[PDB]
């Protein structure tokens, strides 16, 4: 059930900030990267394998758990106008930096010619977006594993969320076979 | 053919001095506001104007929108537009207008015992039972009237909750943007109704597509109500021989300011 | 460069295999899931957790590396259009397992009450596509590393890819606090 | 009486096939532009219009500003309104155009080698020296004697604060928002002239007092030239019967989105 | 006013003995078709016929299509209503109609040896030289007229790669549906045309919605050219007092077989 | 001559305003159907209309079918047009529509209860003994004639075992076929009847020759009532100038989506 969903997100942030990630907490989603603010992670991370990266996210996936929260019955306002709030703005952010990968491709390129750049801005949005989620979860009270939902905040995530979806499928880009033979030793 | 601003039916009942009705004709339109253009501007620096949308197909279709009043030095009380229920009494000078305007506003805020106390110190008055009771009970017909239409609640709901007006995607630095939409929302029926009619959204949300026509928000909510100061920065200008002879009429693009907040989310399924 | 995706998807495939997964694979992809031949599947895989898995498919991204393979010059006309069907076939044949989800569901969970009842179907959707897809490479031929980007064959992934990501989208769902204690002490 | 247009001049120097010349009326006012509107939508993307200044005594000041021409689904040099010196040829593919046309292009960028292969590959035809001689020399004539006299007055410009337009991008974090200032200063003095003519600044600055038309930036300057491309966000919408009925003459507000860019400071004895 | 069917001009070119031109007026019409359906429903076991597309607006769209005219019981050579260039010359029994048809079909199928041949022959027969010699020379011109327009190429390629339509979306375990689009990139110009003038998409994309219209694929592309035989299953029936008169005209659905097989998408920019 | 049609008798009694009866003017005719066209529409998504089946002996011969009037994008309950006993008073939404009506359906689905609600609530009203209970009686009992033509036991049974119309050969993934044939056996002699001359055969078995007419079937029977469903693929598309002129009435073939399911089996004594 979602109870299952939102304690793996949770043990997943744990997990992956203690193994690599690190707090550059200094910078908000308010605004796209900032390649000065991440001059250090991205030499650190120029020296791994980003290839299991993907240009899709699943934003709506990656929100469902934060949806399944209240306290008991409708105390105030706050949560639902809160979550609603981050949720319009989260789509805005990852609208504008699908439209403008140029720009950062460019920007993180002057710093050095690195092969896996585009997997760099990559985990640099996605682990921006993270930040930003654990502090929205250090504001919350109390979950529930009850799954009692609400209409209006799903209706928005799937909306949105479809426009996020077609806005990273806007992606389309233009331009060793001793390994593919060693492939096909390997499956003979 | 029936005018239908809510101060269209203010009667200065004081059974010697008649009222007027300086109400703009235009305000008997089907239009969905419950103001005259005058009283729009009266009571508010408000100023209703349209907006069209047009497509590849040459289709017409157009939403109400609303224009400042306010200048530029005018600064905290001026600019506010709208208030809550804690700050108009105060921004409104209730000791200068007439007793009928007082309990419309009581009512257009819910100020229950504000009404109780216009009504029992009228009461006093002699000659109120020949015709100022009767008058009194006409004009509060009246405002219940325009009320209860724009009311999600009413007698028999009916409610279409399909238009997703949110009212806030400002990018406001402070993460506290869970106070805009907060508000509108405890406000009376007749304010919200107005609000929404007054402030186009400049994303719009349809199926699958969005649109965009102003690149960043002018007015925002805040807990004294509507404001029109776009935030973090000077507010914008709002002006109120030969070089022009040479210069004719070359689509002026006026410079007023209008409203533009929120974004508007629509289903397949609304008309 | 695209050789990157390439030999990560490969390698990514073969571990994925050679780690837990077993190669099931006489069915092709003309069909929905056949109980039958995953019964022990699920039974092992009830033991470990899946929530890992994302709902959405990156359509595009996964049917990208076997677009890049071509002998010089116009060999044959016939890896063309294999590759569009196999396309339009993947296609559809996500669209029907997104369309028809609750009686794979329940066909599947007939056997036994789990706690990843879903997240074992869609593991089960995309292992057995996947083992498709290494039969389909072991049909091909050979490749190259020219990356020259091919315009029609582009555009159909790209349309496909919005449809199929669109249907999944449409995907939703019916409409212990001392986790939440843990992770607020950890955010602090 | 006289047109001011460098396109004005625009002909085919064949002396078979007759030329055209769309040049509007406007084009001989001497109000500061030297394109007429049609070619201005034609060859870019604009279309002249005028904003006035008023103040709180109703006085009338007025000034040039220009508006989109682009929709929303056109990506790449469809989006660049004024190309750079280095992508101009490109986006305009001049080998397709007349080849008057070409020439004057390239006297607008200065691009010497490219007039001085369309002359010296001119001189081969034949019939040349008889009358397209002649013609080109006039071509080459009336377009030097438009371009003289901007290069002095943008270069006194260049020189000293009398007006001082910077195109910053406002809220300097905002987007990439490139300080092209010498980018524009590389254009030669017709285009910067146009450009400075063309887009109007955010803040305006007069005597002392501070005046604000729009809160975000609507284009902005890029190495491909000035790019319609309105910073950290989606593109604004470019438009190019009962309800109908009830909706009659409420200040239409045009929603076509015109250019805003940069920040201007004023002299007090600037006119 | 002038015919435009590749069969419509048939000519007798031995100067004595006239020829005929059953062409109906049907052929004058430019739907995109170049063959009178009289021709066409002769050679081949096809009709002409549109099936309009239609809106939620009331907008209207018309496309064409074909319909079968084989019959159930006959199998194999019959079933084929396109036969390939390796299976044409056998099915058409070329040694049946006249040489000018020979000709044509050669021509269609870019047979230029079977041209050469007929040119070489028809020079030793006695009085060709008098008028045969012009008239071969006629028809050829006008069927390489025509050749040309249909083929995509041509001189410079007009073509409109806006349209893209597959032809081979089937999956009923064939194992090798990258096999069953092997044809179509084989054919003439002309062939090319007419059979994707002939059949429709079951299924059409445009953009981003999705349409549908048929269950299941009609006919199929095979080696042996096209045929007129759906896959997986037994062949559908084709038909070539007091019950009708108690049940008057609703509609009748016409039941012979139309043509369905493929896959469609529109770009973007196409209109 | 006499109105046949289940909704004919729809009665508002209410004894001061009377009731509407649109029903369409083929309600009198003997067709089969048990509803006119206009109330089959309205309440249900089917279309009556007429499918031709000829022969090689130039035979005529017409079988009932109906016609979709649902769109794609609908999904679940929509897409269900008959509903089942146990899932038809959640999507007819009885307490919606006039009680006569509510009982009619309550009939149909042997929803005696509904019936025993109807009546008691009904005996509540005033002026009830007056002429409601006598209209009720006139409508339950005109309804339970068309009924009884409907339902195949009645009193005496003039059934013929000759028509093996079993309503499915669908060669589905699940092997439940005896499951969906299992169903249809529960509904009533009307809805058994309506499905039946609803949808048409596409396998048709009489003496020895098998006829078919759609390579793949149209809808799909579940216990939810009768679900538009194709089996694996999306919805078929519903519709709910030059290239008009320069295209002729040319068997247009109308695309409406027709209804096909069943295997149908007839023995050589029947007619």
């Amino acid at each position: 059930i979602v109870n299952e969903k939102l304690q793996k997100i949770i043990v997943v942030t744990d997990g992956m900030k203690r193994l690599y990630e690190y707090c550059n907490c200094k910078n908000s989603l308010e605004t796209l990267p900032s390649a000065a603010n991440y001059g250090s992670l991205l030499k650190r991370l120029n020296l791994y394998n980003l290839d299991h990266i993907e240009m899709n996210v699943n934003f709506y996936e990656l929100l469902f758990p934060l949806t399944l929260y209240n306290d008991n019955d409708n105390s105030d306002k706050t949560l639902s106008h809160q979550l609603v709030n981050y949720i319009f703005l989260a789509s805005n952010y990852f609208q504008n930096c699908a439209k403008n990968f140029n720009y950062m491709r460019e920007t993180f390129n002057v710093f050095g010619p690195f092969k896996q750049i585009d997997f760099m801005v990559m985990f640099v949005i996605k682990f921006n977006f993270l930040c930003d989620m654990r502090n929205f979860a250090k504001l919350i009270d109390e979950l529930v594993p009850n799954k009692q939902p609400n209409m209006r905040i799903h209706s928005v995530l799937v909306m949105r969320d479809k426009i996020v979806k077609l806005a990273f499928s806007n992606l389309q880009f233009q331009t060793n076979t001793k390994h593919l033979q060693r492939l096909i030793m390997l499956m003979n | 053919r029936v005018n239908r601003c809510i101060f269209a039916s203010i009667v200065s009942f004081d059974a010697c001095i008649t009222y007027k009705s300086p109400c703009s004709p235009d305000a008997y339109h089907d239009d969905g506001w419950f103001i005259c253009n005058n009283h729009l501007i009266k009571r508010f620096k408000m100023s209703k104007m349209v907006l069209p949308i047009f497509d590849e197909d040459d289709n017409q279709f157009k939403m109400t929108i609303a224009r400042h009043l306010v200048g530029n030095k005018e600064r905290g009380i001026k600019r506010i537009l709208i208030p809550s229920a804690t700050n108009y009494q105060d921004v409104f000078n209730l000791n200068s207008m007439m007793q009928a305007e007082q309990l419309i506003f009581h009512l257009i805020y819910n100020n229950e015992n504000a009404v109780n106390t216009i009504c029992d110190n009228l009461k006093y008055t002699e000659g109120f039972t020949s015709n100022t009771q009767r008058v009194i009970h006409s004009v509060y017909a009246t405002t219940k009237s325009i009320l209860d239409t724009t009311n999600p609640n009413t007698f028999c709901s009916r409610v279409s909750r399909d238009e997703l007006r949110f009212f806030d995607v400002t990018n406001a630095r402070a993460l506290r943007g869970g106070a805009g939409d907060q508000l509108f929302n405890n406000y009376s029926g007749f304010l919200q109704n107005l609000i929404r009619r007054a402030v186009a959204p400049e994303y719009l949300q349809i199926d699958t597509e969005e649109l965009r026509f102003r690149n960043c928000a002018t007015c925002i909510i805040d807990e004294t109500g509507l404001v029109a100061s776009v935030p973090d920065g000077p507010e914008l200008y709002n002006p109120i021989r030969e070089l022009d002879r040479t210069l004719s009429g070359y689509e002026e693009y006026p410079t007023y300011v209008p409203l533009f907040l929120g974004y508007q989310i629509i289903n397949s399924e609304n008309n």
